[PDB]
């Protein structure tokens, strides 16, 4: 198949410990969000419930190639195979990814080397309440 | 039976084993006894409308591939070899 | 009131089974325990049984002597092999929470009356 | 190097080492030296029934498949190496729902002494069964098993 | 480059024996330990206990790891520290 | 072996399948004929508007 032969020579020498563009410049994350829903205020806690889907766009020069096929459009299969930025969320007391059916996750490769990675979260927030005009 | 009369045997019985197939794929269906040592009951609950069950699942089958000879001793082996046999859903 | 009544043989020359049935109370969540006294000597602790079917036994009569429990009928039961002349004593039946115990009489706060057994060569 | 011989001694240990049998299998009875250091005996239960505590649990036992010979008689390795041999399967009987923790790491640890005498700890919370009887409430006192042995070999 | 980079950390990891801490004969390792508090939520009188939450940084030193011609500090994904050797 | 045939057909099946491309990729949209049996309806918490 043309798309399996473009995957194994995209990831043929491919190494995903190294981020691109390891010594050249940092590498760029555009970041794009959506709310679901904001779940409840616990305030007795200091935290509130927050259910986004968060994607993430970024440039991997060793993901271009050439092709007919403009983009290839993945599962969650390969998120563990290429590079993922590490980002985390520095004021979660508690997240969680989804996995039901499959991992909600998903990827697009294009073939300029750009790749968006796309998942849903659940994230239960602090927030720090100052209750003095309470309610 | 010496350690590695009984390590060679357990190999040949692990070596070619299909694991996504059950005991007796082709024809007859495999005969599944059960038995259950009941442990304790801890919380029969009315709000929740469940209860708490602790109990050893005991399960009994034939799998012609695991056939061996020789070695006259019943081997209990590591449970991790759960995942390399067989065992029904 | 509770009891604990006991039954078995009296005189051996040899296997025996003593058994001990309690009435008033159910000892599912108690131990059960099989003790012995011999003429002048202390009480000495013989076998016990846990609610958890565990089977603890006395370093003199290990091997020997086997203890069951019937759950249902609240009863326990001590089957005696190989006895010998020193065997000769009065067998108590207990029941109790095993507090400082399982091996100390103290523990054990229902007691029956005592069955005699004696070994003849 | 330094530690290129402890390498060469692991894979020798290793090869051919079949962790699925128990030592001594069809030929003797493995004999596992057993002890527990509570580090905190936890709360009671009532509603329950039941109690927590935390513990050092210790086991040993000699695998003669495992002697070496060596710069030093005893090699503190990585709990990692205990899931590459053998070890008992212990478990609590009365244990409702224990853990066996694992942070940062797997708190475990394993030595092997150069005559084969392996020492095996795990740092363990065991939440057991303790039940009680109540008729002399808040005037009672219990005594909380807690028991443990072998689940799939037998005496 | 990268290529250089590739080499180097595929060195670094190939014959590593991570059953082996840094110097398994020789002299203890030091490592030095700092933290970052990021908040402390539920301090518990019923339970008797608090919750702590933090970044917990360990510091240490693996000869083994050493590499030369590369003026970085390679910080790697996650996921090489299975491969890697860490305290207990 | 009778299940020697069976596993050389489920060899040969998994032989060269790349999973991570859906069926009639580049030739047909993949249809999904999906059915759902609800063995039981669990209780509905209003607290946390949900249920199971
Ligand atoms: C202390 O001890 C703890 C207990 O040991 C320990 O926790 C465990 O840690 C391990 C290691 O970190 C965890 O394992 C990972 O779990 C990830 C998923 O996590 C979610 O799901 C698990 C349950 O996992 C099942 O479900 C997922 C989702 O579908 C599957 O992906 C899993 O395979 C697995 O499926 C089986 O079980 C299902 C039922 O549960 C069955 O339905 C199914 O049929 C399978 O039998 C949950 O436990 C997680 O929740 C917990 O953890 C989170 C995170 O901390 C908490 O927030 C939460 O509260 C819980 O505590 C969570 O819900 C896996 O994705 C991950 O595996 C991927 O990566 C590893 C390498 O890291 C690969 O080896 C692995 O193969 C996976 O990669 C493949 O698949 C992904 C996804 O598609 C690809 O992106 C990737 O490229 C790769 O693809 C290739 O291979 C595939 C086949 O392998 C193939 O299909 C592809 O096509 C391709 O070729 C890994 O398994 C484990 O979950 C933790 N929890 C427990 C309870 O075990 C804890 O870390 C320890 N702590 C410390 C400090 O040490
Ligand atoms: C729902 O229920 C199912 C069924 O009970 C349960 O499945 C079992 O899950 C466990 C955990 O995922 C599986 O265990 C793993 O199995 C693989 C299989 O390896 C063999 O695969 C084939 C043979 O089938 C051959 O290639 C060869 O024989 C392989 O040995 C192992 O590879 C896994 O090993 C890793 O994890 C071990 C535990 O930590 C390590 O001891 C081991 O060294 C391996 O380490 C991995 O991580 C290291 C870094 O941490 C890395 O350095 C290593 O290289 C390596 O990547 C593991 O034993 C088990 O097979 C499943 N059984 C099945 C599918 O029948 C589900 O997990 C359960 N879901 C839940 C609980 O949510
Ligand atoms: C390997 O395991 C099998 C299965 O456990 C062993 O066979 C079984 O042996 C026991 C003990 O002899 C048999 O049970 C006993 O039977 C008598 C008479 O019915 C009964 O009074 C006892 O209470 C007890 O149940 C059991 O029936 C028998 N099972 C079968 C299927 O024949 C076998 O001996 C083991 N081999 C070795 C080497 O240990
Ligand atoms: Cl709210």
């Amino acid at each position: 198949g043309d798309v399996t032969v473009i995957l194994n020579n995209l990831l043929e020498g491919y190494d995903n410990k190294l981020r691109p563009d390891i010594g050249v410049k940092p590498t760029l994350i555009h970041t794009d969000m959506y709310v679901n829903s904001i779940g409840p205020v616990n305030a007795i806690n200091m935290e509130y419930t927050i259910d986004i889907f968060f994607a993430q766009t970024w440039y991997d020069r060793r993901l271009k190639f050439n092709s007919t096929i403009k983009v290839l459009r993945l599962n969650s299969n390969m998120v563990g195979k290429i590079w993922i930025p590490d980002t985390f969320f520095r004021n979660s007391k508690k997240a969680d990814a989804h996995w039901i059916t499959t991992p909600n996750r998903m990827l697009r490769i294009w073939n300029d080397g750009r790749v968006l990675y796309t998942l849903r979260l659940t994230i239960d927030a602090e927030c720090q309440l100052q209750l003095h005009n309470f309610p | 039976g010496n350690m590695s009369f009984v390590k060679e045997t357990v190999d040949k019985l692990l070596k070619g084993y299909d694991i996504r197939l059950r005991p007796d794929f082709g024809g007859p269906p495999v005969c599944v006894g059960m038995n259950i040592d009941i442990a304790s009951i801890d919380m029969v609950s009315e709000v929740n409308m469940d209860y708490t069950l602790t109990m050893y699942f005991q399960q009994y089958w034939r799998d012609k591939r695991l056939a061996y000879s020789g070695i006259p001793l019943n081997l209990t082996l590591d449970n991790r070899v759960a995942d390399q046999l067989w065992v029904p859903d | 009131q509770v009891q604990l009544q006991e039954s078995g043989g009296g005189l051996v020359q040899g296997s025996l089974r003593v058994s001990c049935a309690a009435s008033g109370r159910t000892f599912t969540t108690y131990i059960m325990a099989w003790f012995r006294q011999a003429p002048g000597k202390e009480r000495e602790f013989l076998a016990a049984m846990d609610q958890g079917r565990i089977q603890y036994y006395g370093d003199s009569v290990r091997g020997r002597f086997t203890i069951s429990r019937d759950y249902a009928k609240n009863s326990v039961d001590l089957q005696l092999d190989g006895l010998r002349p020193e065997d000769t004593a009065v067998y108590y039946c207990a029941a109790g929470a095993g507090f400082w115990g399982l091996r100390t009489a103290s523990s054990y706060h229902y007691w029956g009356q005592g069955t005699q057994v004696t070994v003849s060569s | 190097d330094n530690t290129t011989v402890f390498t060469r001694i692991l894979d020798r240990l290793l090869d051919g080492y079949d962790n699925r049998l128990r030592p001594g299998l069809g030929e003797r009875v493995t004999e596992v030296k057993t002890d527990i250091f509570v580090t905190s005996f936890g709360p009671v239960s009532d509603h329950d029934m039941e109690y927590t505590i935390d513990v050092f649990f210790r086991q040993s036992w000699k695998d003669e498949r495992l002697k070496f010979k060596g710069p030093m008689t005893v090699l503190r390795l990585n709990n990692l190496m205990a899931s590459k041999i053998w070890t008992p399967d212990t478990f609590f009987h009365n244990g409702k729902k224990s853990v066996a923790h694992n942070m940062t790491m797997p708190n475990k640890l394993l030595r092997i002494t150069e005559d084969g005498t392996l020492l095996y700890t795990m740092r363990l919370t065991v939440r057991a069964e303790c039940p009680m009887h109540l008729e002399d409430f808040p005037m009672d006192a219990h005594a909380c098993p807690l028991k443990f042995g072998s689940y799939a070999y037998t005496r």
